[PDB]
């Protein structure tokens, strides 16, 4: 997938390590524009070897890509929400200090561990609400006419998660998953 | 006389001039109204599970000719997408107007000022505002909230003569994540409000008023 084709919010199930060190390769070299990658994860599981056998970091045309990836370990909605805020931050300020195109894949895996861990410190309907405001202003922030900075949000989900995606193609459960819920009321898109 | 003078004689344009307008149903949604109740549509609700907007209603709203104008408050972030916007829309997306309460201001701007509105969706103002949509009400919030939302878009009826058209999901969603919040959960209020209320459900598509 390529950075222009992204739509506001992509569920990515499952993807393989080479094929995810494949995407922020392809990307994050792009030319003319400065493409960033902020990887969120609730278990700090990037997986750096691989990403340093397919994209060494000795060799020149590397080292731009490893300026632009971010790194972040967030265990719950508010951490989330934090996080947002200063994405929020950095894009507000691009668009204001233009007045060179910045680019924002912002990469989150684990969100439902987030969800879960959240929905133990508070209410089911906090965490409901939470999750809502959040994916909602990210859809918002992806959708600005802005061309000097945008952003674009995907999100990780083992494909287990995600039955009701793959039943439909063509079990008794006790309601969606968060992933099933997200792609069924939040996502615009789901890529194999 | 007092019989005299409260004899009334009204001209026929009465009975077919109006300062209103009204929601043209497409074939999809016909012969679920009469055909008077079809032509006095002023605020139509529909129920329907898909993020996306079915074909239906899509079809409810590119009812546009000439200078006519939409306005879309596209909470949903679907509908002011770049490669979805229509010539016939004029779209309020906006972090000021994802929850309920700027939501409400926002309408009672439209309504008191309807020019300083309308700059805050980049709007030239040779067109005539022909209906409002809002997409999807279950993303808001709470009675009091509603029964304030629906009395502005009365207002804004009343004012305007636009028509009104919202969407929600169905219960399910309502369910929430593995069901830890446990056909459509508006209030009674808000949907009292509605001249028509249409449920689609689905292997295949249904349309049925409630």
């Amino acid at each position: 997938m390529e950075y222009e084709d992204l739509e506001l919010i992509t569920i990515w199930p499952s993807p393989t390590k080479n094929k995810l060190c494949q995407f922020i390769k392809q990307n994050l070299s792009k030319e003319h524009v400065v493409t960033q990658l902020f990887f969120i994860d609730a278990t700090s599981s990037f997986p750096l070897s691989q990403f340093q056998k397919l994209v060494p970091p000795t060799l020149p045309e590397n080292v731009r890509i490893y300026e632009n990836i971010r790194i972040n370990t967030c265990l719950d909605l508010e951490e989330l929400s934090a996080i947002t805020v200063k994405l929020l931050q950095i894009l507000s300020m691009n668009k204001i200090n233009a007045q060179e195109p910045l680019k924002i894949i912002l990469y989150i895996n684990g969100l439902e561990v987030m969800f879960r861990n959240s929905q133990f410190k508070s209410s089911p309907q906090r965490s409901h609400e939470l999750l809502r405001d959040t994916l909602l202003k990210l859809r918002v922030m992806g959708n600005d006419e802005n061309e000097n900075a945008s952003i674009r949000t995907l999100l990780e989900f083992p494909k287990e998660q995600l039955l009701d995606y793959y039943l439909k193609k063509n079990r008794i459960k006790n309601g969606d998953s968060l992933a099933e819920y997200i792609w069924k009321y939040y996502a615009d898109s789901l890529f194999e | 006389m007092e019989v005299l003078k409260n004899i009334r004689i009204y001209p026929l344009s009465n009975f077919i001039t109006s300062t209103k307008n009204y929601i043209n149903l497409p074939n999809e949604l016909r012969n679920l109204i009469s055909e008077e109740q079809e032509s006095k549509l002023g605020f139509l609700h529909i129920i329907e599970s898909d993020f996306k907007p079915s074909v239906a209603l899509q079809k409810l709203v590119n009812c546009t000719t000439g200078d006519e104008k939409i306005l879309i408050i596209d909470i949903v972030s679907i509908w002011s997408q770049q490669k979805q916007r229509q010539h016939g829309a004029i779209y309020m997306n906006s972090l000021s107007c994802i929850n309920i309460t700027g939501l409400i201001v926002f309408l009672e701007l439209l309504y008191d000022s309807p020019m300083d509105a309308l700059r805050r969706c980049q709007v030239n103002f040779n067109f005539q505002l022909r209906g409002i949509v809002i997409d999807n009400l279950s993303f808001l919030n709470n009675l009091s909230k509603f029964e304030k939302l629906f009395k502005i878009l009365r207002k804004l009826r009343e004012f305007l003569g636009c028509w009104i058209i919202t969407k929600s999901f169905p219960t399910d969603f309502y369910n929430g994540i593995e069901n830890t919040l446990v056909p459509t959960k508006l209030p009674d209020s808000y949907m009292k409000g509605m001249d028509l209320i249409i449920y689609r459900e689905v292997g295949r598509p249904q349309y049925r008023r409630i």
